[PDB]
């Protein structure tokens, strides 16, 4: 009786609402006030509604044994599951397992962090929310900073998928669709007015064709990535533009599976041009020529 | 359970190594509540975004593009004074030509795009942007921050792809390189050895063979140069995508 008090006293001096507050057994009383003073500590250390919700993802402080000290409120908007359940826990028990590895090299050790990786999500497509095993996974665009014991802070912004947006696209985006070697099997018509291409030409030609030889490296690795995990944000990188010059380009994909077969289909590209047409004098391709 | 116990302990431990003016358990989950009951914070927050993302807030107004607010995060992100922001334009703040752009997300949901920014104490930063429209319109927004030349063949040798810097090392427009044969600049007596080297790249693919050979220039001099290179082979196919090629002024 007489701790079923000084519980129920911790639970609302902890910064929670009064509702969610009373219902946590004392396991989670523990690891979320042990958590908030972990994290208190941290921030000593680096020095609302409007910022969480202008955000596309949310913001993770984890340790470097993998400990997820801080989840911010608005997780549970893109991955179904809430900052009460999480914090504490470690990360590796909610991310894939191939991908515990890199998140280990990470958590590790210049303080730039980037990468990308697969968590647990229980939220559907359009409003609803599943159970636990019910789980898909997700992949998340994580960049921060490790710091001085170790911590991570990252920002983990779930890629928006191409057949669901939520979000609206202006004139300077356009959508391609690729197989898997890669190739052009369809892309959007804006391409002509941005870039000068019709849609036709590149049909049948490997993107490798357009890239900026300084970019080919970088590009084939986020491929790489982007097959390993199911999506990806290319870094940036410039298209060659028809007639000599080039764009800056920044494109996140999507491999599509074929949900009869189960195999995958393509790979779906939502492209945003960042720059006009630069350096039209120099013509740097054979394409550029004609 | 048994362990069951030993990790409501194990909580308990940490507990108290982490209270600093922290004795039993009723005691120490006392302690927590009047340490705790000294002291996540609003304008901390901020500084999160800022550590994590590189990110700040910034609201302007739809209708005209103003800056209703922007946090003082901005000279961190943008090396900007916030008396040069607040108050301001956003098409102020931006690239001419990502004006266009810009008036499109602001028409009268959610709101994604990205646009570079003026920085300074005339330099662009590439800005992602993210947020929403509210009432008053406004949009409520966070921007986080992110002696040779190269050449591409095919396995025959043509260059499809040159970087301006032929124009210095060698004398000739990329055009005048562009579409024709490698091996057509190279003197007769070395010719040979260039088409070994290509023949070889390609066999030993993956790794990279270097060969020199004289290249004649727009002058006609010949050019001793040293072109170290390699196949690149598709990700996923391992088809021959081109030979890549550092063709450097020996
Ligand atoms: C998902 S990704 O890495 O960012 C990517 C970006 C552009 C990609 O091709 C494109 C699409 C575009 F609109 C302009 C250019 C160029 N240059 C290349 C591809 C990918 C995928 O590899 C791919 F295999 F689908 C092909």
């Amino acid at each position: 009786s007489k701790e079923t008090e000084v519980f129920y006293e911790l639970a609302h001096e902890l910064p929670l609402p009064h509702s969610v507050s009373s219902h946590l057994d004392k396991a989670s009383i523990m690891r979320l006030a042990i958590s908030f003073l972990r994290t208190h500590k941290l921030l000593s250390s680096v020095c609302d509604n409007l910022y969480l919700k202008a955000l596309e993802g949310f913001i993770a402080v984890v340790t470097q044994d993998g400990d997820m000290i801080f989840l911010s409120e608005n997780i549970s908007k893109f991955m179904g599951l809430t900052q009460v359940e999480l914090t504490g826990h470690s990360i590796f028990d909610f991310t894939h397992p191939c991908d515990h590895e890199e998140i280990r090299e990470n958590l590790t050790l210049s303080t730039e962090r980037d990468f990308f990786m697969r968590m647990k999500c229980t939220v559907t497509n359009r409003g609803r929310t599943v159970n636990l095993k019910s789980a898909t996974w997700k992949v998340l665009h994580c960049t921060g900073q490790v710091r001085v014991l170790s911590c991570l802070i990252i920002m983990c912004e779930p890629i928006q998928h191409p057949s669901h947006m939520d979000i609206p696209l202006d004139s300077k985006t356009f959508l391609s669709r690729h197989s898997m070697d890669m190739k052009f099997t369809y892309c959007d018509d804006r391409i002509l007015e941005l870039i000068g291409y019709h849609p036709e030409e590149l049909l049948g030609r490997s993107a490798y064709e357009f890239y900026h030889a300084l970019d080919s490296e970088n590009m084939t690795k986020s491929h790489q990535n982007l097959c390993t995990k199911g999506q990806v944000v290319s870094g940036q990188y410039r298209m060659l533009a028809k007639h000599g010059g080039y764009v800056a380009l920044e494109t996140q994909g999507t491999v599509i599976y074929n949900p009869r077969n189960l195999q995958p289909q393509c790979i779906m590209c939502v492209n945003y041009v960042l720059s006009e047409i630069e350096k039209n004098d120099v013509v740097f391709s054979m394409d550029q020529t004609e | 359970e048994r362990r069951r116990r030993n990790k409501m302990t194990a909580y308990i431990t940490e507990l108290s190594d982490m209270v600093p003016t922290c004795p039993d358990k009723l005691t120490i989950l006392r302690m927590a509540v009047s340490h705790m009951k000294s002291l996540l914070t609003d304008q901390e927050l901020k500084h999160l975004i800022l550590e994590a993302a590189d990110g700040f807030l910034f609201i302007v107004s739809c209708e005209t593009g103003r800056v209703v607010y922007v946090s003082d995060s901005v000279t961190p992100v943008l090396n900007q004074p916030q008396s040069e922001w607040f108050g301001s334009t956003l098409y102020d703040q931006v690239h001419p030509d990502d004006v266009d752009k810009l008036r499109e997300q602001l028409s009268t949901s959610r709101r994604s795009f990205i646009c570079r920014m003026r920085c300074g104490t005339p330099h662009f930063v590439v800005v992602h942007c993210t947020g929403y429209i509210k009432a008053w319109f406004c949009l409520v927004a966070i921007g986080r921050l992110q002696t040779e030349f190269i050449s591409r063949h095919n396995i025959e040798g043509i260059f499809t792809f040159v970087d301006h810097r032929c124009v210095a090392t060698v004398g000739y427009q990329p055009q005048e390189l562009l579409g024709k044969n490698i091996v057509e600049f190279c003197h007769p007596e070395d010719q040979q050895l260039l088409r070994d080297s290509f023949q070889q790249v390609v066999k030993l693919k993956g790794q990279v063979l270097s060969v020199m050979f004289r290249f004649r220039s727009k002058t006609r001099e010949w050019l001793w140069m040293r072109t170290s290179s390699f196949t690149f082979q598709n990700p996923y196919s391992d088809e021959i995508e081109y030979i890549i090629c550092t063709n450097t002024n020996v």
